[PDB]
């Protein structure tokens, strides 16, 4: 065992928590069972025994060997020593639980008999219940996945309960006294259970109620049913709506987008450019704008995410490279994603240049024949052209050759305006950059 | 005399101690009107509850007649005044319409007719004024909300119960099969079982479970088609309420995994590197499992500007005051610069700055813990904690300083920090209005480099 | 005569002749499928299908002289509103409406494509109505109580065509007068269909193929039915707490925020006063993202409204431009102080201007609880400080303490608001300088 | 050859092969749990294996014939195409589903249901391409019920055969009867119990043992999971098919309360209240500059010239103006919406906006009353001396008449600092503009200052 437990990228920590979760869900499952139906017999105690103490010594090594060694954040610091550990665990609220748990009141068989009620208390662990499903959902892809079979396994444990309470209920009125009863015919909990269902799905077809304490029963347990439908409903509702947000929101927009240009009467060859700009949009990024995403982004990591993407990029240009870090960590962060459809014009020949660009993920071609359209060069991603318009005061720089996208090019842009407002807070590479236009112009 | 402020928490006892006899009056009214034992068997309990309901409603109008409203912002508290606004609306009406003496027919009737009680109904108001108070009240609301609808709906239900036996009363006991059973016979002439079979029928009828006789007359099915009609409503308000309950339950939650899907994405698209995208996705479960998530900007939006300079002043300025060149400033020049105060967490191993960058921002440390490393590593030399900060003179921009506005050394993160940034833009528009405040500023700096290096 | 769309006898027309299409689809079901209704009745249906289909043709010609917008103006001409009623379907969907098929009254349900009526009557109602989630639970009701009858009478057409009393699912023996009324007949119809559609089915099980096929369509289109009632249900209580669980998303951050940057307790329980009071006087709503939806010229108008005449008794502002003042009142900004709440202390920096709309504040006397002058509503302070005049003895900051006695609602004109506003009058900003050393040489300088 | 599959082809191809998948799924399981279906039409079922399985080869064939972006261009090297097939699961799904297993025993088919993805990638594309999403959608969930209800029928029946017909009350009759021996009515009663039993009713005869009990209860709770997701998938799409009036209406009623709670007067009040039915009634609730806020340039300067070009063309100082410097001040233009009898501008007005008439009327009307001297039309102009103002103006940034709106206009606004900002890349232009304006003012009025 290693003296830290990370807790997040420790897939072992997950499978011990699967493990106290399955002894946790065998308690929560074979209590009520054991409680009330006949099977645990005399001849058959035995592996009832083993399974408690498997259970037990579960509980015993989560509570000893494994949650003292957890790692944490105490002040922003990741606290690693083993004896701080064993304090944090020791003053938790997780250890009252667990000690509440695991306490030994099965020495009770002695003076009471073979119970299961009085390992009832083994039911109060379920926080490592719940963290194994905070850690599923989090290494899972897609958790609503999870969130379904969680549903799901709720929906069997309710229907579990209620079978054993109608089987109390039975052998509490006398098995086969009245209709309503459940009469000893077959399986036990497999026709408990058949009513159960029933009932908390409110299906009904049983036989009705004879007394009062069987009408009575019925009553709460179909209002009982009526509220577990209607949470299981509300459940499914919003796992359906969280996973079809994005692409109802794309959908929204896009239908926007195409009411605004029915409404304008705009030609069907702009409106099928623009459908299929939000088509490849959703293919590739299966967002809008990645920019109204950034910007909700603390300005560290910001700052990261720009770095790791374009910093190279930008550190092989020749035009920033005497300019300072931070300037250039500016024009990472107010760069602008644009994309470009299959034979759309970056750079016509002859309009004004205000823009820096940088290709990510596309080609575009440089057509510079004598008619115009044979490809000199073919820019691939990573490249950046028109850096020098960026220098250029009023006019300045007309673009001196056809640049087409060749298919969908994505290209990065920055604004003449953008490095200006950049470069009033960075005076010296401001100079760097005036001498550098002065001697390449 | 004494004027009960409609916003204090006596007032919340007076909805508390009127709400209770209101859902009485409904409830058992009802149930009294349409059953006909327990006005009979009862009835010296039911006398004490009367009498003690319309002392609780005298009460209330004696309350109300006293509670104070806002006019210039102020609580008005004459009793004339407060006793023609409360004349002046409907609510007065409905409260002398529930205290009408009906009870003069209910001595006439020989106390076996509570219908005549049927006007105490007419103080709904106040029940849900307590429901909305409670709502707005308390810290468990989803809780309080399906306590409501639960409520709700089992007044629903048992109205209908006591509909059905008067009902069954008026078609005949036992006569037909849809009918309540003969009460002749002891076992369906219990009181209990009168009860609870038809808030068991009314339940099946108004939750679309069916498991009831059929009608055997056209009165019954008009009645049991309109019961279900009735019953598929509800059943849709109940789905429809306990879905907007599990939607606002984990709003929050599914707030924050579409934010940390769309990172996830935006890193998949971008083919941002592993190292970088475990340590961002490691970042934001750090923000939501340490319940600081949400932006403080976007946060104090709602608030007016007085609670969030007071908020900003309780939060920063107490840490502001402790730094050398803020420690002689003016007060309004101290709320100005809490309230530009913007802040930023690290990642462990964060580059707060590094030797040789221009230095724009005064940072303030918080909940932190940074180290002045050397240019190679993490090589610590000093170790930077909570209430500490740096970026002090830098700001500053000295005149004829030999390190200019340079950052001497460099800072990263050991863990999870949470800094003030005061940009220096900031502290120009914030000394805008303070020049001699923004001289001595600068003769401080000047006589800390001059002491240091000049 | 034109009548156009928007107007009130246009709804009057729409409730008139959405009376007879629910008419003719509830009532033209019934008598084609129930057989005594139609027999029984004859004169009462002759004289509402007469009623009918004069409202119809009256449809015809108010549907021929309905003005339409194009460049903004309504069209009034009759030949052009002819040519543009005629164009559309709806021309074609009202004459086959009102063609004469009576020359059995199922060769009317031709009068069941007038449709489009019902619809834009419950539209209209919709958009027009001050309970729209009531009329919303009470256009699903009908919705829902037409599938029910609807369904009701195909299963009395079943019966009927299958055999009275010779199957266990169909209805009984008509011959029987216990189930040979009008009345059994059609009660019974829909308790079965309402069973039926409700997903509920304690009717009789089916005996043939035909029986049981209907039965299987019948349950798979209550189950649709139930689906959408809960849905429309689910979307209207979504709708109607949309701005309560907004304003508690608000007030939960604000607590979460309050408790992790660990504010005291006294600044704790006074934000969530505030907030109690914001609920409990219905100010939830912010009017800086209130009136972003509105137009500049409404916004313009509103502002006017609200802060020409508080503005104009501003003795700074008593002989300025109609146009500043529309753009100082577009740059006025209101703000709402708590009790005992520092509007401007003694000796901090002037740059906002203040005044007092539906509040009471009060100038204390140095931090203490007595009060030198108590002002009052239309008033205001705050006037000579943000002029920004030159050589003033003062030098922007404030002389008296004014705090707020209860909850006062401000409207703040702040410097730099003043001086983008000034920017485009410049003669304005030299009167206004003018006035403002005219006040400060009067008072002290 | 290459099937682009971003093409009309290949949704023809998409139907073509949904189309089989469908009738294998059905009538595969209809075939193996009736006995009698598969026995009975028996070339027809041929036949239509056949025709499956030849459309199925096909459909390798084309899946071997499919191209992919790689760097935004497609692929349409078909080695390439061949080996990106190869190393995909489809690939292995589709030769499973194409392994030559092949009377009465249609079993051995089963393979053949492995090609669920290309009847999923066909609902995804024709709800991708429909006009009613949410038609389709309800269309959809109609066809996966109908798809489960079918198979728990022939579930059923075949659950009913293997105990045994007539034994018990839960099973399928004896079909020895020949009212039970039927093909239509087993089909049809095995329907209509897996209806019953689906839809969480249950009035069907319960069961008496215990594999019957366990089928129950399992039955049951697949149908009451699956009923409660289509139940909240048609609530998720009622709620997000009224978010726009939810939206709208969320706004109206804040406005309005902010009427009624600042003492605005009734006819301003009934004014709001008009223009905002006026907006819902033209559907014109969206916002220009928050519909095309995603867009790139490219496509909005595309959008802005298809309308407002023609329009900018013919003002009198952009006549002979640069292509770019089109694109840009069309690119700056901004919607204004007006009501009937609302001033755009007044005399003695600041003068720093120049409107562009779109789908509208205006009247240059006098001081006093509604004289109009010019109707100003669709496709007109005015306010541009002002966003110029030239040196030496006796104006000075005031515009001469009052002009108001006659209907409700949609004006489109070209102010000052806009068109300055766009004049920062043509200083030649910014002259040219300066010039005219001048030209015009000395023939109408002008100092010299
Ligand atoms: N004309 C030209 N430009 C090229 C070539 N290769 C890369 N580029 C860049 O493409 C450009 C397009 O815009 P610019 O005129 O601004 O400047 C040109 C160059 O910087 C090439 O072969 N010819
Ligand atoms: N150079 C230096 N800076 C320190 C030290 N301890 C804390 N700091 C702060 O670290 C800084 C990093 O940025 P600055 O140059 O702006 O200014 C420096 C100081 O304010 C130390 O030992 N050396
Ligand atoms: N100095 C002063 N201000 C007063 C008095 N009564 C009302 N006021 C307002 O209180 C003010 C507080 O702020 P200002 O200096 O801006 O301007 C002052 C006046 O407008 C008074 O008696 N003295
Ligand atoms: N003065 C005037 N302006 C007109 C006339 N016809 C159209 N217009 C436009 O109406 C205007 C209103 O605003 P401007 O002063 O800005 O400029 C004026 C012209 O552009 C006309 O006959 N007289
Ligand atoms: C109810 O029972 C009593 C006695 O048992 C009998 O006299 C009476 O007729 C019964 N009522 C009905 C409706 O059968
Ligand atoms: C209906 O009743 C009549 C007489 O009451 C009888 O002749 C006829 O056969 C009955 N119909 C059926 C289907 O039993
Ligand atoms: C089914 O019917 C045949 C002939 O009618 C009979 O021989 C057989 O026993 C029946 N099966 C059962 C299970 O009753």
């Amino acid at each position: 065992l290693p003296n830290s437990i990370d807790s997040y990228t420790d897939r072992l920590y997950l499978l011990w928590l699967l493990l106290v979760t399955l002894a946790y869900n065998w308690n929560c499952c074979f209590i009520p069972l054991r409680l009330v139906f006949p099977y645990q017999t005399a001849d058959n105690i035995h592996y009832w025994l083993i399974a408690d103490i498997i259970c037990d010594i579960i509980y015993l090594y989560d509570m000893l060997f494994i949650q003292p060694r957890l790692q944490f954040v105490r002040g922003g610091d990741i606290i690693v020593d083993s004896n701080e550990l064993r304090k944090h665990y020791r003053t938790s609220t997780k250890f009252q639980l667990d000690v509440a748990s695991i306490i030994p009141f099965d020495i009770c068989y002695l003076f009471f008999g073979f119970n299961p009620m009085f390992r009832a208390n083994r039911m109060l662990k379920y926080t490592s219940f719940f963290e194994f499903n905070h850690h599923l959902e989090s290494i899972m892809d897609k958790a609503y996945i999870y969130r379904v079979i969680r549903t799901t396994g709720y929906l069997l444990f309710i229907l579990h309960i209620n079978a054993c309470v109608y089987y109390w209920a039975s052998n509490y009125e006398g098995i086969g006294t009245t209709r309503w009863v459940y009469d000893g015919e077959g399986n036990e909990y497999l026709r408990c259970y058949y009513w159960a269902v029933r009932t908390l799905i409110t299906i009904g077809g049983l036989p009705e109620p004879q007394t009062l304490f069987e009408i009575v029963f019925q009553l709460l347990n179909f209002f009982s049913g009526v509220f577990v439908f209607s949470s299981l409903i509300g459940q499914m509702r919003d796992v359906i709506g969280a996973a079809t947000a994005n692409q109802n929101y794309f959908r929204a927009c896009m239908d926007d987008t195409i009411a605004y240009m029915n409404n304008y009467s705009i030609p069907k060859l702009v409106q099928k450019r623009v459908r299929t700009w939000y088509e490849y949009t959703w293919d590739s990024q299966r967002m809008l704008d990645e920019s109204d995403l950034l910007k909700t982004l603390p300005t560290t990591v910001q700052l990261a995410l720009a770095i790791d993407v374009n910093f190279s990029i930008i550190s092989k240009v020749d035009l920033f490279k005497g300019c300072d870090t931070q300037m250039i960590y500016d024009m990472l962060l107010r760069l602008k994603s644009v994309l470009y459809l299959p034979g759309d014009f970056v750079c016509k020949k002859g309009e004004i240049g205000k823009e820096m660009y940088i290709i990510k993920h596309g080609e575009v071609q440089v057509l510079g024949g004598p008619d115009g359209t044979k490809v000199l060069v073919t820019l691939k991603a990573g490249s950046v052209f028109g850096e020098i318009s960026l220098l250029a005061a009023g006019g300045g720089n007309r673009r001196t050759a056809n640049v087409v996208a060749h298919g969908f090019a994505n290209l990065l842009t920055l604004d003449k305006k953008t490095l200006q407002e950049i470069l009033v807070h960075y005076p010296d590479s401001e100079r760097i950059l005036m001498k550098k236009a002065r001697v390449l112009l | 005399a004494i004027v009960v402020d409609p916003s204090s928490n006596l007032y919340y006892r007076w909805l508390t101690a009127i709400a209770l006899p209101v859902f009485y009056n409904w409830y058992l009214l009802i149930c009294r009107a349409c059953f006909d034992e327990l006005q009979s068997e009862y009835l010296m309990l039911w006398l004490v509850l009367d009498y003690s309901a319309d002392v609780l409603y005298v009460l209330d109008v004696l309350v109300r007649a006293r509670t104070g409203f806002l006019e210039q912002g102020l609580m008005v508290s004459d009793t004339n005044r407060l006793w023609q606004h409360y004349k002046t609306t409907t609510q007065f009406k409905l409260d002398v319409l529930s205290l009408v003496p009906t009870d003069l027919a209910y001595l006439k009737v020989g106390t076996n007719y509570p219908e005549v009680r049927f006007n105490r109904l007419l103080k709904f108001s106040r029940l849900f004024e307590f429901f909305d108070r409670t709502e707005t009240r308390t810290n468990y609301p989803n809780m309080f909300r399906i306590g409501n609808l639960v409520l709700y709906i089992l007044i629903i239900i048992h109205w209908n119960a006591c509909i059905y036996f008067a009902i069954s009363k008026f078609i005949g006991f036992g006569t037909d099969s849809w009918v309540y059973p003969n009460i002749s016979i002891p076992e369906h002439g219990r009181l209990s079982r009168k009860y609870i079979y038809s808030l068991y029928w009314s339940t099946l009828t108004l939750t679309t479970i069916g498991e009831t006789p059929p009608p055997v007359k056209d009165e019954e099915y008009l009645f049991v088609v309109v019961d279900f009609l009735v019953g598929v409503l509800i059943f849709a308000t109940i789905v429809g309420n306990v879905g907007s309950m599990i939607s606002n339950m984990n709003a929050s939650r599914a707030e924050f995994q579409a934010k940390i899907d769309s990172i996830k994405q935006y890193m998949q698209f971008r083919k941002v590197t592993k190292d970088l995208e475990t340590r961002v996705i490691r970042w934001f479960d750090y923000l939501w499992a340490n319940k600081k998530t949400v932006d403080e900007k976007e946060v104090l939006k709602s608030l007016p500007d007085k609670l969030k300079a007071e908020i900003a002043i309780n939060v920063h300025l107490d840490t502001l005051k402790k730094v050398r060149i803020f420690q002689d400033c003016e007060a309004g020049l101290l709320v100005e610069l809490v309230l530009k105060l913007r802040p930023t967490v690290f990642s462990p191993g964060d580059y707060i700055c590094k030797k040789g960058d221009i230095g724009k921002e005064m940072y303030i440390i918080n909940e932190g813990k940074l180290a002045v490393v050397a240019d190679d590593g993490v090589t610590q030399f000093v170790v930077l904690s909570d209430g500490s900060y740096f970026g002090e003179i830098s700001i500053l921009n000295i005149k004829g300083s030999k390190s200019g506005n340079r950052r001497t050394a460099n800072i990263r993160s050991i863990g999870y920090s949470d800094l003030f940034c005061l940009s220096k833009d900031d502290l120009m528009e914030a000394l805008t209005e303070y020049p001699e405040a923004k001289k001595a500023l600068e003769e401080k700096g000047r006589q800390i480099l001059m002491k240091d290096n000049l």
